[PDB]
């Protein structure tokens, strides 16, 4: 449900995701059909002031009900060749993400656990 | 055996539509590079589906994505091109591989809600020239060996070749310069007889051998006796009207980087002065008269020089065949 | 620096008896990769770090968390 | 079939540049097997990638669910899972950068 | 087996090494000294020995080397 303007926690290694800045991260718009962003698309994301796409992983809103969930919205970037920019994500993410059709191995060997 | 006349597009810019970024693609630039005759070991002289086209730009919308890069064009030609543009005469002027003319237009853009302009892909109106098939067009005379004069002044076994024509393909024939390379040259379409030998394989393909800008005139350099042709029409006498047909045919291409094919000269030796007549004829008027200072009855006087074919002795017959052969690729 | 001077001769040989165990990769490259994990990392490493490199490769020598193939 | 020891073969046939296998356990649900393949260059590691997705899908596995090379826009980036392993195939440049044999080795030891 | 065909061996051995330079492969060429080898190039030293005329070396006694007479010695006294 990561809808206009959302805020993300993303987790990745990459140096402008960790960049503290004025702000945290913000979306902008997302690859969707609807205007609903959930797990598994392409979004907008602000890293120091930068447009950059972005893949978002693990949401808060309760989805299907076997399912799992964190509490927030985590993401990992891509390039605009659309490989991962960053190295890792610490925080484990769901096995069911790579079920969706379309980009997920560059994403499913590179973080640190599966939630 | 003709001339082509080509479009060549090159790349087109993107889109959009997004609030935020811009365009896509840029246009890129036509370029023509000539090649050995290992172009034309692949078929693709008998390519023409009219022209080719290039790649376009990209938009990308999610989220905020400009797009992607336009695409240059290049267009290569089997054996030899000369390049010409839509302004009546022609910048590059070179028949010899390697060699590249560029034409650039681009700078592409978007319309209107973000970053601005109106427009499509680009375009421009290239004429490739191979002057002659490959090199030059061979003319012979009722006397014409010039197969086995190219067979036995070279190391290398004539092949098939083709150019970009409406026309049939004529056959052309290695000839080596003796320095680490070979050129080629070009005979009459399909049986290579000589054009002046009553024979071009067709009245188009006879019209197609005659609109060669370089044209080369083989005859018999040996005595008429001993011409390998009955009834032989005598070497000074054949020699004379060949010449003087391709003279008058054009008087600057008659002071332009055309020669005469020294043929039947397998038969020829080192001391039967074959050599000397071919310098004899190439030094004078195409006439008796070898210079003519204020009255004289051609255009021009003291002409260019003849190419040598069946090669034999040492006295230079290789490099003078090597310069003829530079001569005619430069064009 | 490391937890002992031996043990990591002793780790560089149960190293080698693996990669010469290797059955499909390239045992070179993962010799030279072992290499590299060595020379570039026990050079001038701090004590603590040292520690923390060493149970890294007691963990890999352990292989608990991949085989490698 | 197209087992790992059909992969090895598959990727000597190809001429693999560097060619890194690893065995997954049962520790992680994520495959049987990692590969890691880095090849002369882009083209040719596309189509090695080709070439291996041709043999694995006419071999056999009918029934198995279908590969898309992934990685195809990234020109040094590339992977492609398999119906119980994954391969990925990058540059040696780009797998060193990813450090990723050593990454897929340490469960919870890199940074 | 002839122990100056294990000498030979080991000669070739470290000869076959391109880390190595072959200035002098004398019978007490020690590594950090006379070849300038840290314990890391030992261990490799002592593995590409072990390749060829070896692979039954123990790593107590191969650690202390440092020499190839004494590595000569050792192959002649193991076979
Ligand atoms: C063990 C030794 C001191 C011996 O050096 P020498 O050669 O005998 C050398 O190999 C060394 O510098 N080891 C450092 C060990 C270490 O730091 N390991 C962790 C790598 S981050």
């Amino acid at each position: 449900a990561i809808q206009k303007m959302t805020r993300v926690r993303v987790v990745d290694n990459s140096a402008l995701g960790n960049s503290p800045y004025h702000r945290a991260p913000r979306c902008i718009h997302v690859y969707k059909k609807n205007g609903v962003g959930k797990v598994g698309d392409q979004i907008l994301l602000a890293i120091k002031g930068q447009k950059k796409k972005a893949l978002i992983v693990g949401h808060c809103m309760p989805g299907p009900r076997m399912t799992p969930r964190f509490d927030s919205n985590n993401v990992v970037l891509i390039e605009d060749n659309g490989n991962p920019v960053g190295t890792r994500i610490k925080t484990p993410i769901p096995t069911s993400l790579r079920k969706r059709e379309g980009e997920y191995s560059k994403v499913l060997a590179i973080a640190q656990n599966f939630v | 055996i003709d001339k082509l006349r080509l479009f060549t597009r090159g790349g087109s810019g993107g889109m959009g539509y997004p609030r935020l970024g811009g365009e896509g693609g840029k246009g890129g630039d036509v370029w023509v590079v000539a090649q050995n005759r290992m172009t034309l070991k692949q078929l693709k002289d008998r390519y023409p589906r009219k022209r080719f086209v290039a790649g376009v730009g990209a938009n990308s919308k999610i989220s905020a994505l400009k797009g992607s890069k336009g695409k240059d064009c290049e267009i290569p030609v089997p054996v030899g091109i000369s390049v010409t543009d839509e302004n009546g005469k022609i910048i590059g002027e070179l028949n010899k591989e390697n060699d590249r003319i560029l034409v650039a237009q681009g700078g592409l853009g978007g319309k209107l809600l973000t970053n601005f302009l109106p427009l499509k892909g680009q375009k421009r109106i290239i004429h490739l020239d191979l002057k002659l098939i490959a090199d030059v067009g061979l003319v012979g005379f009722p006397n014409a060996g010039k197969s086995s004069l190219l067979s036995c002044v070279s190391h290398a076994k004539p092949a098939i070749a083709d150019y970009a024509f409406t026309t049939l393909k004529p056959e052309l024939g290695k000839i080596m310069y003796s320095d680490f390379k070979q050129i080629s040259v070009a005979d009459l379409p399909g049986l290579i007889e000589g054009a002046h030998m009553n024979k071009g394989m067709g009245h188009k393909f006879l019209k197609h051998i005659e609109r060669t800008r370089q044209l080369l005139f083989v005859v018999d350099i040996s005595g008429f006796q001993l011409s390998s042709h009955t009834q032989y029409r005598t070497a000074f006498e054949t020699i004379i009207l060949l010449t003087k047909e391709l003279e008058l045919y054009k008087e600057e291409l008659q002071t332009k980087p055309a020669l005469l094919a020294v043929n039947k000269m397998d038969l020829p030796d080192a001391q039967d002065k074959f050599h000397e007549l071919m310098s004899q004829l190439q030094n004078p008027k195409d006439f008796l008269h070898l210079f003519e200072k204020n009255m004289i009855p051609e255009r021009t006087v003291e002409f260019q020089h003849i190419i040598p074919i069946s090669a034999v002795t040492g006295e230079g017959i290789e490099e003078l065949k090597n310069c003829i052969r530079k001569s005619l690729d430069e064009q | 620096a490391p937890w002992s001077r031996e043990a990591v001769l002793s780790l560089y040989r149960a190293l080698l008896r693996q990669g010469r165990q290797l059955r499909y990769t390239d045992r070179d490259f993962y010799f030279a990769s072992i290499r590299r994990e060595f020379r570039k990392n026990q050079k001038l490493e701090d004590a603590e770090a040292r520690e923390r490199q060493l149970e890294k490769g007691l963990v890999f020598l352990n292989g608990k968390l991949g085989r490698i193939i | 079939k197209f087992d790992i020891d059909m992969m090895v073969s598959l990727l000597r046939q190809e001429n693999a540049r560097d060619i890194c296998v690893i065995q997954v356990p049962p520790e992680m649900r994520y495959t049987d097997y990692f590969v890691i393949v880095s090849g002369t260059s882009t083209r040719h590691l596309h189509a090695m990638a080709f070439y291996v997705v041709k043999m694995y899908k006419h071999l056999k596995c009918k029934r198995d669910p279908h590969v898309k090379i992934e990685g195809k826009d990234t020109d040094d980036w590339l992977c492609v899972d398999f119906g119980s392993m994954v391969i990925h195939l990058m540059l040696p440049e780009t797998r060193e950068i990813y450090e990723l044999e050593k990454l897929w080795t340490l469960r919870s030891y890199d940074d | 087996l002839t122990l100056e065909g294990i000498q030979d061996r080991v000669l070739y051995v470290l000869k076959l090494y391109d880390k190595i330079d072959p200035e002098k492969l004398s019978v007490n060429s020690h590594f950090m000294k006379d070849l300038g080898l840290d314990s890391l190039d030992q261990v490799e030293i002592i593995m590409a020995m072990e390749d060829e005329f070896g692979f039954e070396i123990p790593d107590i006694d191969a650690e202390k080397l440092m020499c190839p007479q004494e590595i000569v010695d050792y192959i002649a006294d193991k076979k």
